[PDB]
């Protein structure tokens, strides 16, 4: 299958109370691997998965050197934004970068993302052609055309097509039994009698891995999203994840009502009925 | 300024059985902006020894964290998540349903 | 590993 490397980086303000709040973490698809976080103990990164941890001292005096200069970034960036936008000193801003690689199933280069929010919305991003950018205003075309002068893209065209996905293919084989596997849904059907004319069915997908599934309700062959709930995909805190959606149905007609369930571990779509 | 008021779901890492070990779980998720407050609670009193992940967050750049904490369940004992955010005009107790 | 990247917005 294919493959993603993503950080991310989140700089909290906090007016009369100090420096910024800096929080940094790595990924591996859906497999946290490091971290940095200003508000602990060790002012290092951190490895977050077993696989990383026999990287060597060289590889976490680098990592750290690295992400203490990205929260400096950050925390000017905090003071650069504030004035482009004339914002007060009295509230607290956010910001955001995220950037990393997708590789294919040959584990060779997809796609590359370097990426920017402040207090929630886009700021400016890195279009898909790793040369040019999009800018959400006219304080972001400022922010642009800085970097058009500093040949940003082309730094990060370097590393997203280069290093990015090396350390990427470096980490699937190290991490070969954690990240190279596929942990298939396991599935039921629960019921609930709301009243003597409705049901709620709810199909369930458990300890699954990646993250990435479908769950849809058909009625008698037909795709059914009225009368729905699905949930957000949740981790269950042992690397795999769950999710569920329901249907409220009318008492007596459960029998027309299929729950389908893709997966990349299924090698063929589930389809789950109920009967009382 | 963009802000998004919290997700909230709660539930088990293994399907429930009276007496036998598992985690309790409160995921809260799409929000913004990041500070927010979760306490995992035991017939009504906070649960102290809780763990969280780091904050990391979605393709919308809205946020998502973990709490949870080792728990045995029984018949008697009722859990629930309480969660504050600058979104809510007083803080949300959600309670553990067990099919949810 | 994370790129050795220095620019500010």
């Amino acid at each position: 299958g294919s493959h993603s490397m993503r950080y991310f980086f989140t700089s909290v303000s906090r007016p009369g109370r100090g420096e910024p709040r800096f929080i940094a973490v790595g990924y591996v698809d859906d497999t946290q691997f490091v971290r940095f976080d200003s508000d602990a103990a060790s002012q290092r990164m951190e490895p977050r998965a077993p696989w990383i941890e026999q990287e060597g001292p060289e590889y976490w005096d680098g990592e750290t050197r690295k992400v203490k200069a990205h929260s400096q970034t950050h925390r000017v960036d905090l003071g650069t934004l504030r004035g482009y936008y004339n914002q007060s000193e009295a509230g607290s801003h956010t910001v955001q970068r995220m950037y990393g690689c997708d590789v294919g199933s040959d584990w060779r280069f997809l796609r590359g993302y370097h990426q920017y929010a402040y207090d929630g919305k886009d700021y400016i991003a890195l279009k898909e052609d790793l040369r040019s950018w999009t800018a959400a205003d006219m304080a972001a075309q400022t922010t642009k055309h800085k970097w058009e002068a500093a040949h940003v893209a082309e730094q990060l065209r370097a590393y997203l097509e280069g290093t990015c996905v090396e350390w990427l293919r470096r980490y699937l084989e190290n991490g070969k039994e954690t990240l190279q596997r596929t942990d298939a849904p396991k599935t039921h059907m629960t019921h609930h009698a709301v009243s003597d004319h409705e049901a709620t069915l709810r199909c369930w997908a458990l300890s699954f891995y990646p993250a990435e599934i479908t769950l849809t309700w058909q009625r008698d062959g037909e795709d059914q999203t009225q009368d729905t709930e699905l949930v957000e995909t949740r981790p269950a805190g042992d690397g795999t994840f769950q999710k569920w959606a329901a249907v409220v149905v009318p008492s007596g007609q459960e029998q027309r009502y299929t729950c389908h369930v893709q997966h990349e571990g299924l090698p063929k779509p589930l389809t789950l009925r109920w009967e009382p | 300024m963009i802000q998004r008021t919290p997700k909230i779901q709660v539930y088990s890492r293994h399907p429930a059985e009276n007496g036998k070990s598992n985690f309790l779980n409160c995921y809260v998720s799409g929000f913004h902006p990041s500070d927010i407050e979760v306490d995992l609670l035991k017939n009504g009193e906070r649960i102290e020894k809780v763990e969280h992940s780091d904050l990391s967050f979605s393709k919308d750049w809205s946020f998502y964290l973990l709490y949870y904490t080792e728990f045995t369940p029984t018949e008697k004992d009722e859990y629930a998540c309480r969660v504050n955010h600058v979104t809510l005009s007083q803080p949300k107790i959600v309670k553990w349903d067990r099919d949810m | 590993i994370l790129g050795k990247f220095l620019h500010r917005l």
